[PDB]
């Protein structure tokens, strides 16, 4: 949703910044 | 970047990898001293990689230089990623070469329609177009009604959309920080979007011209 474009790998939407989720492949989008 | 294609090797001598154990953000060299980034691409120490075509393979051409200082706009704020925009010092100057090039800063702010170059190492959804080797896309500036209508009361000042409404050609995760060029100036700093390269969804860049008076004083502060 307001997900700014930097490259961040995650594991759940908390690790993500703004409104960005954690998606299948392990990074924030 | 979404729709694009690969750069002619060093034709965007300006941009940048950060790096701080795998490529993350771009950025822009403006003088032998100094990055302009993202302000969300924020490390304390990072690596910069200048005279970069494909991140991961080792041409002979990169000059890869620590971070003295990471400096964000002081009034970056992170709930809506409101002026993006940070500076970075070298810990030692940048060799300037056919490979390495600063890009000027814009001398006023440029008007709706005009065209501009956005380039990244970042996702290009596509199995064909490879986000090691830097991509290259030809964008418009979008009006600041096109703007607002794709994402109502959400536009500061220090922001513009470029792209295209109709979506299939945009910037990505892993593009933050890098340039948009208009004409020989850097007018925009890649940012945030809903998603990539969606209709009605275009990318959002902070707005370069408004900072000129923060960038120029604080790249001579220290
Ligand atoms: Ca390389």
């Amino acid at each position: 949703r307001v997900c700014p474009r930097i490259l961040m790998e995650c594991k759940k939407d908390s690790d993500c910044l703004a409104e960005c989720v954690c998606l299948e492949h392990g990074y924030c989008g | 970047i979404v729709g694009g294609y690969e750069c002619k090797p060093y034709s965007q001598p300006h941009q940048v990898s950060l790096n701080s154990g795998y490529h993350f953000c771009g950025g822009s060299l403006v003088n032998e001293n100094w990055v302009v980034s993202a302000a969300h691409c924020y490390k304390s120490r990072v690596e910069v990689r200048l005279g970069e075509h494909n991140i991961k393979v080792t041409e002979g051409s990169e000059q890869f230089i620590s971070s003295s200082r990471v400096i964000r706009h002081p009034n970056y704020s992170s709930y809506n990623i409101d002026n993006d925009i940070m500076l970075i010092k070298l810990s030692k100057p940048a060799t300037l070469n056919t490979y390495v090039q600063p890009v000027a800063l814009p001398t006023s702010c440029a008007p709706a329609g005009t065209m501009c170059t956005v380039s990244g190492w970042g996702n290009t959804m596509s199995s064909t177009a490879d986000s090691n080797k830097l991509q290259c896309l030809n964008i418009p500036i979008l009006s600041y009604s096109d703007c607002n209508n794709s994402y109502p009361g959400m536009i500061t000042n220090a922001m513009f959309c470029a792209g295209y409404l109709e979506g299939g050609k945009d910037s990505c995760q892993g593009d933050s920080g890098g340039p948009v060029v208009c004409n020989g100036e850097l007018q925009g700093v890649v940012s945030w979007g809903y998603g990539c390269a969606e209709p009605g969804n275009p990318g959002v860049y902070a707005k370069v011209c408004i900072f000129n008076d923060w960038l120029t004083s604080t790249m001579a502060s220290y």
